[PDB]
């Protein structure tokens, strides 16, 4: 039905270049938190 | 010499279990990630109008996207992904608890209930794993006859 | 098992009596739900008074299993299990505890069969170039949390009978009373086995009239 479409996913590294230095660190920090409590739940979530 | 000299000679193998990872994006250190977006993109986006995507997943005939992955980039599971692949497909059940008198914590097959150790998950079920995956036959029991 | 007994009334014995009354009396069914909505109390009357402290509590901060990782474990069982004092862990059985929990580490992160960093569990009586060699080989253990596997093999390993019974509470559930007042003697002869070496912590029998 002439559906045509396209997208374009652009490395995620290229966001990082449009904040600062203590707005990434802020992030990396929280993302590396939250990746803990997601195995975590992972894991639980699995067995269970 | 008896049993004392060969006893501390013997040596003791560590078999490796699944840890199944959520494969987060690995951030480098901000002096990297500053080296490859040009300088001048520093404050120039309104960061409310660029979309990210922070999670995907799938259920298709790879199993899950991780499973899906290691399939499509390697052509076979990892330890990680013939686990996933044989919980999900109910090969496996994980059991916490006494089983046949001792205390067991781990796999099991869903069957029978025998423990069954993430280093031969592989063996036992990668055949059935791979033969009850992908495009295959059509398997009636899953189409409603 | 109901017995009374008569102990001198230091804050540990005074937390005893606290949980008797509000926690060991209550049916089955009001047990585990008492627990978890006294959860961050019990925690910190147990850190501050008794003889077995919290388990999951790293650097000051109450945890949970789930919520510690690999080598934070492995270095709370040799600060509460083995001896600075006299070089040594208390109990033999609670070195292999902590050398069962080593070789769980590396069967977790190893890619491959391989030989075991802890051959013999006598590496341990160095305890902390142990946890350093394990540590070392496995990087990634040193940022993940336990497994789920993990923290039920730990628990399953802390009710082994074959075992001096672990000085401390790993979980708050139904085994809470069998946690908290099995083997609750020995501390008042081992002071220095004890969190502080805090005497206030411990279970010391005494009669009120020989007391005199
Ligand atoms: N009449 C009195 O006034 C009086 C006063 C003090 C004590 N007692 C009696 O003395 C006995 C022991 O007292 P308790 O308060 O210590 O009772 P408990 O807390 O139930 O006993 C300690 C238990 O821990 C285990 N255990 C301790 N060290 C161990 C090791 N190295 N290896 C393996 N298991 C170990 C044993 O249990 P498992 O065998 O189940 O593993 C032992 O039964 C009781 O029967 C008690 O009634 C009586």
């Amino acid at each position: 039905g002439q559906k045509g479409g396209q997208a374009i996913v652009v490395h995620p590294d290229y966001l990082y270049g449009a904040i600062t230095e203590d707005r990434y660190n802020e992030y990396v920090a929280k993302v590396s938190a939250r990746e803990k409590s997601a195995y975590k739940f992972f894991h639980n979530g699995m067995i269970y | 010499n008896g049993n004392s000299a060969d006893a501390a000679y013997a040596q003791v193998e560590i078999q490796p279990r699944a840890n199944i990872q959520l494969d987060f994006p690995e951030l480098k250190p901000y002096k990297q990630v500053k080296q490859i977006a040009p300088a001048e993109l520093e404050g120039l986006l309104d960061l409310e109008r660029v979309i990210v995507v922070t999670g995907f997943a799938e259920v298709g005939p790879w199993g899950s996207a991780r499973t899906r992955w290691e399939m499509e980039a390697f052509g076979e599971f990892s330890l990680e992904g013939c686990v996933e692949m044989a919980w999900i497909m109910g090969f496996i059940s994980y059991h916490n608890g006494n089983l046949k008198g001792r205390p067991y914590t781990g796999w099991v097959d869903s069957k029978t209930k025998e423990p069954v150790d993430d280093k031969d998950v592989k063996a036992k079920y990668e055949t059935s794993i791979l033969e009850h995956s992908g495009i295959r036959l059509i398997e009636p029991e899953l189409f409603n006859g | 098992m109901g017995e009374p007994i008569h102990k001198i009334a230091t804050r540990g014995v005074m937390l005893w009596k606290e949980f008797d009354e509000t926690i060991f009396n209550l049916p089955k069914n009001k047990l585990v739900p008492t627990l978890e909505a006294k959860r961050d109390y019990i925690i910190s009357r147990l850190n501050a008074d008794f003889q077995k402290p919290w388990f999951a509590t790293v650097n000051g901060q109450a945890r949970d299993l789930a919520t510690m990782t690999y080598e934070e474990v492995a270095k709370r069982l040799v600060e509460l299990m083995f001896i600075r004092s006299t070089n040594s862990w208390f109990d033999v059985t609670w070195r292999t505890f902590t050398g069962d929990f080593l070789r769980r580490v590396e069967e977790r992160f190893t890619k491959s069969k391989t030989l075991s960093l802890i051959q013999s569990y006598s590496l341990l009586d160095k305890p902390d170039e142990a946890i350093e060699k394990v540590f070392n080989a496995y990087p990634a253990a040193r940022e993940q949390f336990l497994n789920a596997q993990d923290i039920d093999h730990f628990l399953s390993m802390c009710q082994n009978p074959m075992q001096k019974p672990v000085p401390f509470v790993p979980v708050l559930d139904r085994r809470f009373e069998i946690f908290f007042k099995k083997d609750s003697l020995w501390q008042s002869e081992h002071l220095e086995a004890v969190v502080d070496q805090d005497v206030q912590r411990t279970c010391i029998l005494h009669g009120p009239v020989a007391a005199q």
